[PDB]
């Protein structure tokens, strides 16, 4: 099995730097991109950048150019992220995730750090929450500011569930495809600019925050999330 | 898999 095992929580002061690690196992480290994602309370999920440990080439969200530095050590199969000039804005949980042919299907457990673009695709989720009773079905909407349809015929829209106290998990990839290990109570549809996650027969394990995300073009972007809770 | 972008 793929494993991504991140370093421990950090309690740090403003104006300092921190460097965190993401130890990979269970696959060929130098074959796949590793992405990094920031989870800051009230700010959903935010994509920082990615690195290919084979080439060492990194790509950054412009918002993090001069904040975050991604590196990799092929001897220890470890990816690193260093943050400089720490501020309260940097207090967050940070995840590494393996990119499997555009699917962020494997996630680290996160590292908590406590500090004591106009052309970017905007992903919107109109409902902050959905409140349901077990056994009900539910629909969750998302919209993208431009078509997510690629020349290859795929639509690069993804749905994730982040259960309480857990890392995000991939549910639906390329608009409609069901991810491995996910029950077929989950399904996805869309028009290329508007999308719907449908969940039949909701159960307690479905509680958490649902995010849409685009992986069409850098920087990758997430919707604001829709929290599902039981009445 | 492209070595310089993860974009499809």
């Amino acid at each position: 099995e793929v494993q991504l095992q991140q370093s421990g929580a950090e309690l740090v002061r403003p104006g300092t730097s921190v460097k965190m690690s993401c130890k990979a196992a269970g696959y060929t480290f130098t074959k796949y991109w590793i992405g990094w994602v920031k989870q800051r309370p009230g700010h959903g999920l935010e994509w920082i950048g990615d690195i290919h440990p084979g080439s060492f080439y990194s790509n950054y969200n412009e918002k993090f150019k001069g904040k975050a530095t991604l590196t990799a050590d092929t001897s220890s199969s470890t990816a690193y992220m260093q943050l400089s000039s720490l501020t309260s804005e940097d207090s967050a949980i940070y995840y590494c995730a393996r990119d499997y042919y555009t699917n962020y299907g494997d996630w680290g457990q996160g590292t908590s750090v406590t500090v004591s673009g106009g052309s970017d695709i905007v992903m919107t989720q109109a409902a902050p929450s959905v409140s349901v009773t077990p056994g009900e079905s539910v629909s969750i909407s998302c919209r993208s500011s431009k078509s997510l349809l690629h020349r290859n015929g795929n639509t690069y829209l993804f749905w994730f569930l982040q259960r309480p106290g857990q890392s995000p998990q991939l549910l639906i990839y390329r608009m409609s495809n069901l991810a491995s290990g996910v029950p077929d109570r989950f399904s996805g549809s869309g028009s290329g600019t508007a999308f719907t996650l449908r969940i039949s027969r909701v159960e307690a394990e479905d509680v958490g925050v649902y995010y849409c995300m685009q992986h069409l073009e850098y920087p990758y972007t997430f919707g604001s999330g829709t929290k599902l809770e039981l009445k | 898999i492209n070595y310089y972008t993860s974009e499809p």
